[PDB]
């Protein structure tokens, strides 16, 4: 059994103003652990009673059938029943379309409660035709907190140092590092969860390979740049990771502006090449190229 | 019209510069090989091949094309008695020859 | 009751048809001599090509076009066993008919079908060229198969010039006397975009809203974007004057335009605007990539802002 | 200008639908002795002969010999429509494209018209030699419509026996092997009455899905005559009533 | 047996020869229950497969090794062959083109079903085992992530890529990530002279470095050139000419040409290089990345920025269009025009 | 109780606003029946679909509206074109006389072929049949089709036009609501009826009260004040700092990169930049705005449009 | 608290599957006058109506009037579960939120009983209006079927003209034409086969013989059917119930060329 789901939980008022409602369709979104799904599963729960329970909702034509047959359906009397469908940003944009369609003709009987990650949900139910309701993840503190609850319950052998990287590399949200932990005990057999352990599990690159990278673009040589580059590839760090690592070194250095801005703006390139499948080592080349002439100035 | 009244009749009627009329008798005659390919670009007269073929060593000719829905099952039922059933006439016309069109 | 003026001014001999004329020509001989082959028509949209081959088969077939034709459309089912069911029995049909004569299958708007079902038409094509034509319609020739066209004469067609159609127009009014002015004459002819069938519905749609046609009207009628004031977009896009060009842009979005119908009409623009053949073709090329980023979901005015920004730093 | 009717028009229906399955396109020779269609499958497997002659027919009328090619499913589609005891008239010009056939209740104040469409389909139909078969065997419709029926599921192929004690049809497939035998009858009932000629010992193998097809003449005549020789494509031959003849022919496996 | 490279591949995760520590790791996470999915990447000729398979080997009996040609279809109809075990099945779903989403769903089902007949002597689940899977379409990779949670309990999904840019963040947010990295120079000489060694040779230390450094740390690389070498010429020498395949040496000398004269008819030849190229299956990443190295051997220390550059600008414009040829020409055009102006400036 | 969008939606052709001389124009039509085929497009919700539905229960009383008139979508799905479509185009009345009616609501949503089958069935009875087509985007529409009907373009609901309908649904149900309120309903709905209700709806459900702040909460939209304080950060803030107050401000309310990146953009046409330097603005906004859509890292992208504005402050005060 | 005891359960099956091809879901104007059913077509060309007289049922007990709807095909369903000898008898509660359908063996204890889900349907009164026809048929139920089924092959429409001595019905496809003359019954003693036709002015309309196939799903509620039909009014197609009421259909005539 996985530990997120053992464990997974503040917003318990947006329950009071929908028994208040005796409907407009909700929206929820946010980090995934801020307990989305146990809340519009309590508020239904206590709306309804024991009594009634409902449908939850991977194709868009099934789907949107099925939402007819249940529907379509009378009930005994309440009077609107809302639907979940959760993971709503997964959706294509045409089968989110379809699922506006079906929104209509079934407002008059059910309504819906959909759950995605925000803005990646498209446009025209997001704009009206919605509630939106925004979970705020829980704080790095009281998630530390939680994480050490969790390792003294489950005896993992973690120092509380290791637990804020372990957050920190779960950038703000739960139940990813709580997984994190969960793998790097079973990898490391409990004996030690040491940081590079969690280094390697997150995928983060070590800060030592961003150091050398700035070293080679700081020494001006175009073949040192080529054999860094080469190296961080063979030891498989995605692109992106670097990319990310690099941004978040660069934002907070003490560069000239107009040097972070070049080289923030070539990163902006460069993750968008990357997320059109673009060739890794060239993108890094060009990146490292760029950051060469900015820095040999 | 006049490309069948102009069709070949016997060997006499083909053309020069032809290799696959003048190869295809020695396989068709009774090495052991089972069925045949077309190759090549067009134009070189492979339809009439098998019939000139077939009407030079006396054997019967059949032909089909997707005009019929090209169900498994049709399938069976249009190549299985093509195949294994004898002619319904004189010994001489009972061999038969088949073709298959528009394969894709 | 009055028909519309697409169908009740449409022509009913090949002799007043005007669009491509060496086509039409060719039809008219291929009607004369009778044993016509299987033709294909391609090209724009309401050029003519369903006008052409009606009356095509009306001048062969005469009284026994009743009987002798048989037409499908998107309409009708197509489908892959109604080739081989259909087609193929009324290819078999029994119809006596003059030594020059065959019976003409249509099939309108031919690049709708699958490609199993035009596999299956090949054959029955074929086969039954001794007394059996077939008239194939289409706007995109690469749609229809390889050897359908290989096995037909293909017969282009194309958008008609303005001349052409300000000939028919001026005809239509004179059969309705209804009054004019040139500059209704040249908005019409702008919206058609060398279609007779959209100029003769705008028309009438002019006529019928407000009478007299003049440019107020058939803009008030067929909104769109006011191909002027896109004139003025690209000229001042051209004099790099972005603050301009914005200002046009933004009282054309407050309009309520979509980008799409606002780029689609700034690209038609660019067509005939007097300027530099190379500029021109790059200004092609950017709002060829602005539409790229508008048809694939990024529709702001945030893009068309960007759009007028490139064009203005093209000319540096 | 061809007209004929036939008062009997449940036969025309029999003699269609058992033939519609064989032939999907064939050519009708109207003639002043009668009616005779033959129609031969594209890869040369079967041939079925149909004759009505003239004199059978109620009234008859054919100025001249003509030829009209008939689509079978759209005739049986036709036939259906029509009532068991209605009598059926046809009637066609000189070289018209359809075919006009009469459909009338038994003065049931009712008529039933129709006008077919006809194909272009010439073929010539080409003679088939007469031969006295080695074997020759009278038997119930019936009783080899389900010798088929079952041998068919057994296997695609039966072995025909002949002999003069009786005749053995014989099948075989992966499920197993089975045989029927049918002894010469003492003259029991009289369409009982299996007969058989024999001449000389003769074996033959034959696909049992055509004659699964050859079957569906059954309705037409209690009794069938089945006939063969060595070299001889097999004969199967229903007498209709004394309409005419509808004969089968089928070539052997190899 | 025959080949050094299938040879000496190791069965087990004990007797690996580089990456220990990851191997201890794996060994610990299969010895532990509760076995999770695994996204298992790195450089191709790491070791992905040679680690998989060692995994097996501990997950499972030697009975692993005995792997099984099949060969199934899916509904649309297309037929695929796969490679199975009786323990686990591999596929490359990719192959299957556009449909492979389907293929997918199919060979999932039919695994989970037949696990629970009986396949439980060791593992209460199968192995669903996909190569290359960042060739996979993102709709494939929801409707994978999708069948992952829907039958998690009786079978078990393991990933092997090369690289996880375009691997969707949802099914890397399930999977257990395995970073293989390419093995250093010192090992590759370290497992080329074990065996140089095990097979009764002896491989001079300065051959073995031009090996691993010409192998561009690839160790199927390094040992089939190793045996090429071997067979060319036993007694090895550090001179020794170490061959190399030939669509590396026509790349090079593709780009000696590029050099050499920046005219049209040349560009014309240097397109009849690449169809060539193309021709032979070869990656248009690949061409990209070698035609750019090669280049800057030529190129100006002060030119080899913006070489570089555009190679990553049209090789990304590559990957959004079409007509491979299109951008390499476009490539090629450009970087002789800059060529062109700066040696004649 | 019942959503106001229905509960209130416009049952006459008086209920209808700002499209007076279009509902004229169909009136017109209706009344000399020369009725045409229509059709409407418009950007979501400006009432089409009303207008054309309070056309038809004029012309038609819901004793035979059901058997005259045939409303379909074009989601629900090319059998539908050839199916129910022809089939009801296909024959007259059954009571009443003169010519049917089809409406097909999100007609864009059909594909080319299909849209070939509708025209092919339009012109086949447009004798005694008349179809509505109801879409978004005319460009959807193939050429060949819109050529058979009237287009008329129902834009955007101007606020001077559209307030004083509000204001019967605030005297309805009862809710206070304040000028700034007022103001940013009007602002946010962006000429949509059908998001002014819901808006105005999910904030009377979330604290009962309608002001500027609380619609902009409810709604997740950027405030003004935030914008201008962004815009003033880029400006003048060194790198480090804007990005940590951006980012701060962002995560705090919750902010979105592409409503952020729309009101730089309106700001940026708003003040008065050099020419060059707007160009360059522009660009790089445009190129920002491309990113999102694929679905890239939103810290990069945001880093980005500051770099975007940082480059510009030395050639600004030069 | 509805309830309604129909000794001839079977006429409720017939009445059901004569209605789920052709509509999907209906509401029961359930009065105390009796059973009511209006439905209309989904493609909005045809029509149907249902009159279920309360005097026709072994004892109605409807207090008050309900507006029940449900889906026909699964009324449907259900009702094959019931056999042709079974007294059938319906009840719904003070409020219809569930329908209790009762199948009582005629002669052994056997007792089956089921209850439906509910449907909530907006429909409204459609004007059907009592108008004189300018042609009447009386024909058998099983003729009529018999002719629409074998037009059916010929093609997908049917001409139907009538005159004084007959009617005619026509029919024109792909496989050629036929047409069907049928002359009024001179001289039957029982009308169950004899065909009536009262006319005022010829009349000549075309119909989909799709629908009209559907339409005959009917024939065996009653021996013989009643053809109502006009100029420029849609055919009527009416049943006549043994003593209980009616099944009278519309369909709107195709378009003339
Ligand atoms: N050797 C030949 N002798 C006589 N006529 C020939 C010869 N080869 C081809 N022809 C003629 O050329 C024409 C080609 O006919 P056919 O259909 O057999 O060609 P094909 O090459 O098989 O077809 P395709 O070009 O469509 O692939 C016919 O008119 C045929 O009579
Ligand atoms: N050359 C022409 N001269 C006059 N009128 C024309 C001409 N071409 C088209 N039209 C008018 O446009 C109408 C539509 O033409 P038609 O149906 O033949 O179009 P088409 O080119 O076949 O296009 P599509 O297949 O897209 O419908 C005609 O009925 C006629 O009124
Ligand atoms: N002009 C208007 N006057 C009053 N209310 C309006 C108007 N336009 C829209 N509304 C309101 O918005 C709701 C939605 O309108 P409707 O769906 O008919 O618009 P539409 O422009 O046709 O849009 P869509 O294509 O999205 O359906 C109506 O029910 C009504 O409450
Ligand atoms: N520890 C090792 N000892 C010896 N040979 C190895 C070792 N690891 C990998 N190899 C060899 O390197 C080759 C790498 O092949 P493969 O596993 O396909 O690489 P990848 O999966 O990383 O592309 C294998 O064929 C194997 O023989
Ligand atoms: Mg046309
Ligand atoms: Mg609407």
């Amino acid at each position: 059994v996985p530990w997120v789901e053992k464990y997974r939980p503040f917003q318990e008022e947006v329950v009071a103003v929908l028994k208040k409602s005796l409907l407009p369709n909700l929206l929820f979104y946010g980090p995934p652990g801020t307990g989305k799904t146990s809340t519009i599963l309590a508020a239904a729960r206590e709306l309804f009673g024991p009594e009634l329970f409902r449908l939850r909702v991977r194709g868009i034509q099934v789907v949107r059938e099925k939402v007819k047959n249940f529907a379509q359906l009378t009930v005994s009397g309440p009077p609107f029943k809302i639907v979940i469908l959760d993971e709503a940003d997964s959706m294509t944009s045409a089968a989110q379309a379809a699922l506006r369609r079906t929104m209509e003709k079934e407002s008059k009987t059910t309504r819906f409660c959909l759950i995605c990650n925000y803005v990646s949900r498209i446009i025209e139910p997001l704009t009206s035709r919605c509630s939106k309701f925004r979970f705020k993840p829980l704080s790095d503190k009281i998630q530390q907190q939680r994480l050490l609850d969790i390792a003294k319950k489950e005896n993992v052998k973690i120092s509380d140092e290791g637990i804020a990287y372990l957050v920190k590399v779960s950038e703000g949200d739960l139940r990813k590092a709580i997984t994190f932990l969960q793998s790097a005990t079973r990898l490391t057999g409990g004996k030690e969860i040491t940081e590079k352990v969690i280094t390697d599990i997150a995928g983060v690159i070590p800060a030592e390979k961003i150091d050398g990278v700035f070293a080679a673009c700081q020494s001006g040589s175009f073949d040192k740049l080529e054999a860094v580059v080469k190296d961080l590839i063979d030891e498989g760090h995605a692109a992106t990771q670097l990319v990310n690592q690099l941004h978040d070194v660069v934002v907070e250095n003490n560069l000239s502006d107009k040097q972070k801005s070049i080289i923030t703006e070539k990163l902006a390139e460069v993750d968008k090449c990357l997320a059109d499948g673009a060739d890794e080592h060239l993108q890094l080349i060009s990146l490292c190229a760029t950051v060469m002439q900015q820095l040999s100035q | 019209l006049w490309v069948d009244e102009f069709a070949p009749r016997h060997y006499t009627e083909l053309l020069s510069d032809d290799f696959t009329n003048r190869c295809l008798l020695k396989w068709l005659k009774l090495p052991k090989q089972k069925v045949a390919l077309l190759c090549g670009p067009p134009g070189l007269g492979k339809t009439t091949l098998a019939h000139v073929i077939a009407r030079h060593a006396g054997y019967s000719v059949v032909e089909m094309n997707a005009s019929d829905d090209r169900s498994p099952e049709v399938f069976r039922t249009r190549i299985e008695a093509a195949t294994q059933m004898e002619s319904v006439l004189g010994a001489g016309g009972k061999p038969n020859c088949l073709v298959i069109d528009e394969i894709d | 009751y009055e028909l519309p003026w697409v169908e009740k001014y449409r022509p009913v001999k090949l002799n007043e048809i005007v669009g491509n004329e060496d086509t039409v020509s060719r039809l008219e001989v291929f009607a004369r001599e009778g044993n016509v082959p299987n033709i294909i028509i391609a090209g724009p949209p309401g050029t003519g090509k369903t006008t052409s081959i009606l009356c095509l088969a009306r001048a062969l077939l005469g009284p026994a076009l009743k009987d002798a034709m048989l037409e499908l459309n998107a309409s009708n089912d197509r489908g892959i066993d109604v080739v081989r069911n259909k087609i193929k029995m009324f290819a078999q049909q029994k119809v006596t008919l003059p030594k020059g004569r065959h019976k003409i299958i249509i099939l309108d708007e031919a690049d709708s079908m699958t490609d199993g079902a035009q596999q299956a038409l090949r054959r029955t094509m074929e086969i039954y060229s001794k007394t059996t034509r077939f008239a194939l319609a289409c706007n995109a020739s690469d749609k229809i198969i390889e050897p359908i066209q290989s096995r037909c004469a293909v017969l282009r067609y194309t958008k008609l010039t303005d001349a052409q159609i300000l000939t028919r127009l001026m005809n239509v009014i004179e059969k309705e006397r209804v009054p004019y002015t040139d500059d209704g004459l040249e908005a019409i002819i702008f919206t058609a975009q060398g279609d007779m069938r959209q100029a003769l519905n705008n028309l009438q749609s002019t006529f019928s809203g407000f009478g007299f046609i003049n440019s107020e009207n058939v803009f008030k009628v067929c909104d769109e974007p006011h191909p002027l004031l896109v004139k003025e977009m690209i000229q001042h896009c051209v004099n790099a004057n972005i603050d301009e060009a914005y200002k046009i842009l933004a009282h054309l979005w407050h309009l309520g335009y979509s980008p799409e119908d606002i780029i689609g009409n700034i690209f038609r623009v660019c067509k005939t605007f007097q300027m530099a053949e190379y500029l021109k073709l790059e200004f092609i090329k950017e709002i060829g990539y602005t539409h790229m980023k508008i048809a694939e979901g990024v529709n702001s005015l945030l893009q068309m802002a960007g759009l007028l920004a490139r064009l203005c730093q093209k000319t540096m | 200008m061809f007209e004929a009717r036939l008062v009997q028009g449940s036969i025309l229906k029999k003699v269609l639908e058992a033939l519609k399955d064989l032939i999907n396109e064939a050519c009708w020779d109207i003639s002043s002795s009668g009616v005779n269609l033959q129609s031969m499958d594209s890869s040369h497997v079967s041939l079925v002969q149909l004759t009505l002659r003239s004199e059978g027919f109620d009234t008859y009328r054919c100025d001249r010999n003509l030829a009209m090619g008939v689509n079978l499913t759209s005739m049986s589609k036709i036939l259906k429509c029509a009532g068991n005891e209605d009598i059926i008239t046809l009637r066609a010009e000189d070289n018209a494209d359809t075919l006009a056939l009469v459909f009338e209740a038994p003065n049931q104040e009712k008529v039933s018209d129709y006008e077919m469409k006809l194909m272009d389909l010439d073929v010539e139909q080409l003679g088939i030699p007469e031969q006295e078969y080695s074997c020759v065997v009278k038997m119930p419709s019936g009783e080899f419509a389900r010798i088929c029926r079952d041998l068919s599921h057994i296997g695609d192929a039966v072995v025909i026996s002949c002999a003069k004690d009786g005749v053995k049809f014989s099948a075989s497939g992966e499920l197993g092997n089975g045989n029927i035998k049918l002894s010469q009858t003492s003259n029991v009932d009289e369409e009982e009455a299996v007969t058989i000629e024999m001449n000389e010992p003769v074996q033959l193998t034959f696909a049992l899905r055509y004659l699964n097809f050859f079957t569906k003449a059954t309705p037409l005549s209690s009794t069938v005559t089945l006939s063969m020789s060595a070299d001889v494509p097999l004969v199967v031959e229903y007498k209709i009533a004394d309409m005419g003849h509808l004969k089968y022919y089928l070539a052997p496996k190899i | 047996m025959s080949l050094w490279v299938d040879k000496y591949r190791p069965c087990s995760l004990g007797r690996l020869d580089y990456h220990k520590e990851q191997a201890a790791q794996l060994r610990n996470l299969v010895q532990c229950g509760d076995f999770p999915h695994l996204l298992v990447y790195g450089p191709s000729g790491a070791g992905k497969k040679t680690r998989i398979m060692c995994i097996l080997r501990e997950l499972y009996g030697v009975g692993v090794e005995k792997l099984r040609i099949e060969h199934q279809t899916i509904t649309t109809k297309i037929e695929i062959s796969t490679i199975a075990s009786n323990y686990h099945l591999e596929v490359n779903p990719s192959d299957a083109g556009n449909s492979d989403r389907v293929v997918i769903q199919e060979m999932l089902k039919t695994v989970a079903q037949s696990q629970q007949l009986e396949t439980n002597s060791q593992r209460d689940f199968k192995v669903v085992l996909l190569t290359e899977v960042d060739k996979l379409t993102k709709d494939a990779q929801h409707a994978l992530r999708r069948t992952m949670e829907k039958y998690m309990s009786t079978c078990r999904l393991i990933l092997c890529c090369n690289s996880t840019s375009k691997v969707i963040p949802p099914i890397r947010s399930r999977c257990l990530a395995v970073r293989v990295p390419a093995p250093s120079i010192e090992d590759i000489c370290h497992v080329l002279s074990t065996v140089c060694k095990k097979e009764g040779l002896n491989l001079p230390s300065q051959l073995a470095h031009r090996l691993a450094e010409k192998s561009c740390r690839n160790l199927r690389k390094a040992l089939l050139m190793c045996e090429a070498c071997r067979v060319q010429q036993y007694p090895f020498t550090a001179d020794q000419e170490i061959p190399e395949t030939d669509w590396e040496v026509y790349l090079r000398e593709t780009a000696n040409a590029i050099v050499s004269q920046q005219t049209p008819q040349r560009l014309l030849e240097v397109r009849g290089r690449l169809y060539e190229l193309l021709t032979h299956c070869i990656p248009p990443e690949i061409i990209m990345k070698g035609l750019l190295s090669e280049l800057l051997h030529n190129c100006d220390g002060q030119l080899k920025g913006e070489v570089a550059q555009m190679a990553a600008y049209y090789e990304h414009r590559l990957q959004l269009g079409s007509k491979a040829i299109y951008h390499l020409e476009a490539f090629v055009a450009k970087f002789m025009a800059l060529y062109k102006k700066f040696m004649e400036d | 109780n019942l959503p106001w969008v229905e509960k209130y939606r416009p049952q006459t052709l008086n209920d209808l606003i700002s499209h007076q001389d279009i509902l004229s124009t169909i009136q017109k039509f209706i009344n000399e029946d020369r009725l045409p085929h229509l059709l409407l497009y418009g950007p979501p919700g400006t009432g089409k679909t009303s207008t054309i539905l309070a056309c038809a229960k004029q012309l038609y009383k819901d004793k035979e509206f059901g058997s005259m008139v045939l409303e379909l979508n074009a989601s629900d799905d090319i059998d539908i074109i050839r199916g129910p479509i022809l089939s009801f185009a296909s024959t007259r009345t059954i009571f009443k006389k003169g010519f049917k009616l089809v409406i097909l609501d999100e007609a864009d949503a059909m594909t080319q072929d299909a849209q070939n089958a509708l025209r092919r069935v339009i012109e086949k009875f447009t004798e005694n049949t008349r179809f509505c087509l109801i879409c978004n985007y005319l460009s959807k529409i193939i050429p060949a089709l819109q050529s058979r009907c009237t287009r008329f373009r129902f834009g955007p609901l101007t606020p001077e036009l559209m307030v004083p309908r509000l204001e019967h649904v605030v005297e309805e149900e009862k809710v206070d609501i304040s000028e700034d309120g007022m103001k940013a309903l009007v602002t946010l709905s962006s000429g949509d009826m059908r998001r002014a209700l819901n808006i105005l709806q999910s904030t009377n459900m979330a604290f009962g009260k309608v002001t500027e702040e609380t619609v902009y909460t409810c709604t997740g939209h950027p405030l003004k004040s935030d914008i201008a304080n962004i815009l003033d950060w880029m400006l003048n803030q060194d790198f480090t700092t804007a990005y940590r107050n951006i980012t701060e401000l962002k995560t705090l309310k919750g902010l979105a990169l592409h409503d952020i990146l729309t009101e730089i953009h309106l700001f940026v046409h708003r003040v008065d930049f050099p020419s060059s330097v707007r160009i360059h603005l522009l660009t790089k906004m445009a190129d920002i705005e491309y990113r999102l859509s694929v679905g890239t890292n939103e810290k990069i992208q945001l880093s980005s449009l500051i770099a975007a504005f940082q480059v510009t402050r030395d050639l600004i005060v030069a």
